[PDB]
RNA sequence: CGAGAAUAGAAACUCUUGAAGAAGUAAAUUAUCUACCCGUCUUGAAACACGGACCAAGGAGUCUAACAUGGAUGCGAAUGA
RNA sequence: AUAAACAUACUUUGAAUCGGCCAAGUCUGGUAAGCAGGACUGGCGAUGCGGGAUGAACCGAACGUCGAGAUAAAGUGCCAAA
RNA sequence: AAAAUGAAGACAUUUUAACGAGUAAGGAAACGAAAUGGCGUAAGGACAACAAAAGUAGUAAAGAUUUAAAGUAAUUUAGAU
């Protein structure tokens, strides 16, 4: 069973004038200018982040697979979610070595925990190996 | 346009409670007819709605809306210069239709909107009492005219095509 | 839109204990339970007074309890505040329930044969409140209230915060 | 640099946000400035009634 | 136990029987008097309407302070909001002052029935709860001798002795839109417009609006 | 731009009534004012001493004190955004009894007249009369039948215009 | 003919497409609709008002002292020491 | 009569502001002004949206993100939905 | 906002109803039914594989560049180089 996840807006709320100037990044900032075209919500430029875009509470922070992300660092952190394998998916942290990644991936199979980084830091065994 | 027969009376120290006021008011609906009736009482007999009470307001229909009659309408209209009394003649089968003709005619010929005309009276005149230069020519017993330059008549909007085939023609009809 | 008189803003009534005190947080939980279940106006009153700020929970000396319980012999005083000791006057025998008791006040109450109770025993013994006397301390005695207003006023002058060249 | 001298514009709208505060009932019951004799008469009875109430308290 | 759910139902049937008796008998007497008045050649004056239904026709922007207060006293705080108003000297003058912002008239029995049945709601514990059952009506207006949805209709239509309390519990009706006027709502209905008193023609507007 | 004198803009307010100059009634100096009465402050410009301020003219206040020569009148004054209570001492020349409670004091007596008979009818066991019905705004008039015996009709129509000149 | 009430009954389905890539999402292009230069002073600026060629890094309500109100805390005719 | 318990009465502490401008079944000075100054109210400033081709103030109507409908001003030869 | 439930669930509980424009300006922290909710930078004190080897790291840290995912957003997360 997996509920239908509804995203009210899949675009990005890019900062005003970020498309014209390289010094202005794309991370959102509220236009506070007295004469600003966007904060006055003129026609055409009337797109600001509001709480009305908030996604449903039931499916908020839900991965496309229907589970939730649980960052793990070693084999013991898998035991924290072994009782909720239908709710949480493992996610090995970016700094975990390739050797420890094998133990986390191997143990998660035993405890039936889905891992979303199951193909990360694989050894040279792709071509002719 | 519709007719209504309205009666009312005033119950106060200035008017005896045995005087009944009647009228035959033309209006699109009975709410407008009552408002026209109450303006007459206020402007002529000092009778106000709060001090009076309505009795009847019932529609009047034409007895025979199939006989053509010559209607003579007496009216007064306010212009820029002042107020004038005008007599107009119309041919129709119903009283309400002729009054509808008068309002449309006055709004076009004299540019006078509806809220500047008061219909004093409307009677039926004889055949030879019609003085309108144009209307008088259709009153006789041998009126006959060929209608020319006719546009062909479309049976319904179903057959109304934007572009047709072949050539177009008028009709001696 | 709709032509409303005012828009919805938070009601300025406290509904829980202020601060991070674990024991006061539980007392509000206890009397919030009693007020909802027993539906007694006594528990609603105690629950409401538990959520007041420290300046709205004025102290009540033992002399106030002595005077207010002269004609309530087999009764229990219930003040949701600290109970101080009036060293000028004696303490008769009486039962007091309060949030806190001064070390010298508790000794004087107990030495006279009375009992200093807390609000968990009072709810255990008199949950709805049967032989209780509700008491709150005076609020207008605060010396801060004297400086509120205009001191130039003709009717009720303020008290002129002292400072430079005060005569 | 001439300026507009005065205007009552927006003044009634301002005065009705927090509307006209009525005086409390205790404002109408003030006694200062009353008749001298009536104050003398009232004080005499209040003193008499209070002194009679207090002797009952001593009795019981 | 749930035998009360029985005796409650027969009471509603009995009260609905009585209420239709009251309405039919009044319509009975008026018809007979009108017929008899023609027998003797007399004149019969119909009774002035006691009930008025008013619809707020203009928005909340640009209203004089006096009109603002009256529309709040009539509970017409929103466009396309409808209420029931008792007719007397005080309210009729009160309605005339706010004429450019409302339209009103005299409702029929069917209009009162359909308005309450489809848009009815009661203010319970500060909540605008729509009407779903007779049990919720009894819980609110039971002390006013109103137990079901038919006494609600009868008391409003006949303007009974408990109109003020029963009407106040009724939340203002939120209506749909409709073709408001012939010319526009900037002139009186008498001049062919949208606002003002429509008398019995308010029913046509409500039929398209309910 | 007016001045700020005490009696500014008082050409017509302080003018005596037409054919009403000179001495006043003696009922003005003989009326009995008791504490709690309703009075109307009316600045009589014929008496310049003790003339109340022109802003209190025509206001209805209540008697709060009675002195040998003056009557204490209490009125409400509107200030910036509040209302304050003003306590004046005005001679009987500048005040006048108010009829603001004339109708109410009759209704008070009407209900007390019925209440007096009720306590006597209860002793005899007969049913007791009800209190007078409360005032209502003009109610919708009921249906009434009009006899056609003494009725007469007069047609009402628009009138032909006639030039006044 | 028939409200209430009492007595008994009858609903658990098809088809098409998808790892030879479904549904959704993103990127580029085209098309319809749509979009005046930001900051600031100003009654009012897109302004023929001023600053701004571009990018990185730095960059502006802080600290000491006196008073007051207020939210949390200790003790309480004492508190601090 | 009507409305009003997220009513009502407030208390304390404090911010910003006191260059304003517009409309008109209003007024004064002026020949007059997109001029100067006022009384009452609604606005713009602080405000986007639909319409008036364009427009701070006009008309409709005030705004969380959306779907389906009845509408308002106003429109229905084409640009432009009818 | 009101009811209901409430030692720990969890998504800052459940239900119902009303509401949501905004310059200047205000809403410090803590407060279980929480007296607004949060993101980011750096340093300090703790905590971080509970059975005596106890967060990650030469089986590749920080940083850089892009690709995808989560969040209304501030931002975070992961892959590849």
């Amino acid at each position: 069973i997996k509920p239908k996840i509804v995203k009210k807006y899949t675009g990005h709320f890019k900062r005003f004038d970020s498309n014209r100037f390289l010094r202005v990044k794309a991370s959102w900032r509220v236009p506070r200018g007295i004469d600003n075209r966007l904060r006055r919500k003129f026609k055409g430029t009337n797109l600001l982040p509001k709480i009305g875009y908030g996604s449903a509470k039931a499916t908020r922070n839900m991965l496309p697979c229907g589970l939730y992300k649980f960052p793990v660092r070693n084999t013991t952190d898998l035991e924290m979610i072994m009782m909720q394998n239908r709710k949480y998916a493992a996610e090995i942290s970016h700094a975990v070595s390739a050797k420890k990644r094998q133990e986390i991936i191997q143990r998660a199979k035993i405890l039936n925990i889905r891992v979303l980084n199951a193909d990360a830091r694989i050894k040279k065994q792709e071509v002719a190996q | 346009m519709k007719e209504y027969y309205i009666t009312a009376r005033c119950t106060d120290k200035a008017h005896n409670p045995n005087e009944i006021f009647r009228s035959r008011v033309f209006a699109p609906n009975y709410v407008v007819a009552k408002s026209k009736f109450w303006m007459m009482l206020k402007k002529q007999h000092k009778v106000k709605k709060i001090n009076a009470e309505l009795l009847q307001c019932q529609p009047i229909f034409e007895k025979n809306p199939t006989v053509v009659k010559n209607y003579q309408i007496f009216l007064r209209y306010v212009s820029a210069g002042g107020i004038h009394n005008i007599t107009k003649q119309y041919r129709d089968v119903t009283r309400v239709g002729a009054v509808r003709q008068m309002y449309n005619d006055l709004a076009s010929q004299y540019r006078t909107r509806q809220d500047k005309i008061q219909l004093i009276s409307i009677t039926t005149v004889g055949d030879k009492a019609v003085k309108n230069p144009v209307l008088h020519q259709f009153v006789g017993h041998h009126v006959k005219f060929p209608m020319v330059h006719c546009k062909p008549v479309i049976a319904s909007k179903r057959f109304n095509l934007p572009i047709k085939a072949g050539k177009l023609t008028t009709k001696l009809c | 839109a709709i032509d409303l008189d005012r828009h919805h803003v938070r009601k300025h009534v406290s509904k829980t204990a202020r601060g991070n005190n674990a024991y006061m947080k539980l007392l509000v939980r206890l009397y919030g339970f009693l007020a909802r279940r027993t539906q007694s106006k006594f528990a609603k009153t105690i629950l409401h007074r538990l959520c007041l700020s420290r300046v709205n929970r004025p102290i009540v000396s033992t002399s106030k309890l002595a005077c207010l319980m002269k004609k309530h012999p087999e009764e229990t005083a219930v003040c949701v505040n600290t109970v101080t000791y009036d060293s000028r006057y004696p303490v008769p025998k009486m039962n007091v329930c309060a949030l806190k008791f001064t070390k010298t006040a508790e000794a004087a109450i107990t030495k006279a044969g009375g009992k200093c109770l807390r609000f968990d025993e009072l709810a255990l013994k008199a949950p709805t409140g049967r032989k209780t006397v509700l008491i709150r301390g005076k609020r207008n005695v605060r010396e801060a209230l004297k400086h509120f207003g205009k001191v130039c006023a003709k009717k009720n002058p303020a008290k002129q915060y002292k400072g430079k060249q005060t005569k | 640099s001439k300026d507009k001298n005065r205007s009552s514009h927006n003044q009634s709208h301002k005065a009705h946000r927090n509307g006209f505060y009525k005086p409390k009932k205790s404002a109408y019951m003030s006694t200062k400035g009353m008749n001298v004799q009536v104050l003398k008469n009232t004080k005499a009875q209040r003193k008499f009634a209070l002194a009679k109430k207090l002797e009952a308290k001593k009795a019981a | 136990c749930k035998a009360r759910c029985q005796a409650f139902r027969k009471e509603v049937i009995l009260r609905t029987i009585k209420n239709h008796k009251d309405i039919e008998a009044a319509k009975k007497a008026v018809y007979t008097a009108k017929k008899n008045a023609e027998i003797n050649g007399d004149l019969y004056a119909e009774a002035d309407p006691k009930l008025i239904v008013a619809i707020r026709i203009r928005g909340i922007n640009g209203v004089s302070p006096k009109i603002k207060k009256i529309l709040k006293l009539l509970r017409l705080r929103q466009i396309n909001n409808a209420v029931f108003i008792k007719a007397n000297a005080s309210t009729i003058k009160m309605l005339r002052l706010v004429d450019p912002y409302v339209t009103y008239g005299y409702p029929t029995l069917e209009t009162v029935q359909k308005l309450i049945y489809k848009r009815g709601a009661l203010k319970i514990n500060g909540n605008r709860m729509p009407i779903t059952s007779n049990c919720m009506i009894k819980k609110a207006l039971g002390d006013k001798d109103v137990v079901c949805v038919d006494d609600l209709v009868h008391e409003i239509y006949t303007v009974g002795k408990h109109f003020k309390e029963v009407n106040n519990k009724l939340a203002p009706f939120k209506l749909n839109g409709a073709k408001i006027a012939e010319k526009n709502k900037k002139i009186h209905f008498i001049l062919g417009g949208g606002f003002g008193n429509r008398e019995l023609l308010i029913n046509k507007l409500l039929a398209n609006m309910i | 731009p007016l001045s700020n004198g005490r009696n500014r803009r008082t050409r017509k307010l302080f003018k005596r009534p037409f054919r009403g100059h000179g001495l006043s009634n003696t009922s003005t100096i003989l009326h009995t004012y008791k504490v709690g009465d309703y009075v109307t402050i009316l600045c009589n410009s014929s008496i310049q001493h003790g003339l109340p301020y022109k802003a209190f003219h025509g206001k209805t206040g209540r008697v709060w004190n009675v002195n040998p020569h003056a009557i204490g009148v209490m009125v409400n004054k509107k200030v910036n955004n509040r209302i304050v209570v003003k306590r004046l001492h005005i001679s009987p020349e500048h005040i006048k009894p108010s009829g603001c409670q004339k109708d109410f004091l009759e209704r008070k007596a009407a209900v007390a007249a019925i209440r007096k008979q009720n306590i006597q009818l209860k002793k005899e066991g007969k049913p007791l009369l009800p209190l007078p019905a409360k005032r209502l705004p003009k109610q919708p008039r009921p249906a009434e039948l009009i006899k056609g015996a003494d009725i007469k009709f007069t047609t009402v129509a628009p009138l032909k215009f006639e030039e006044l000149y």
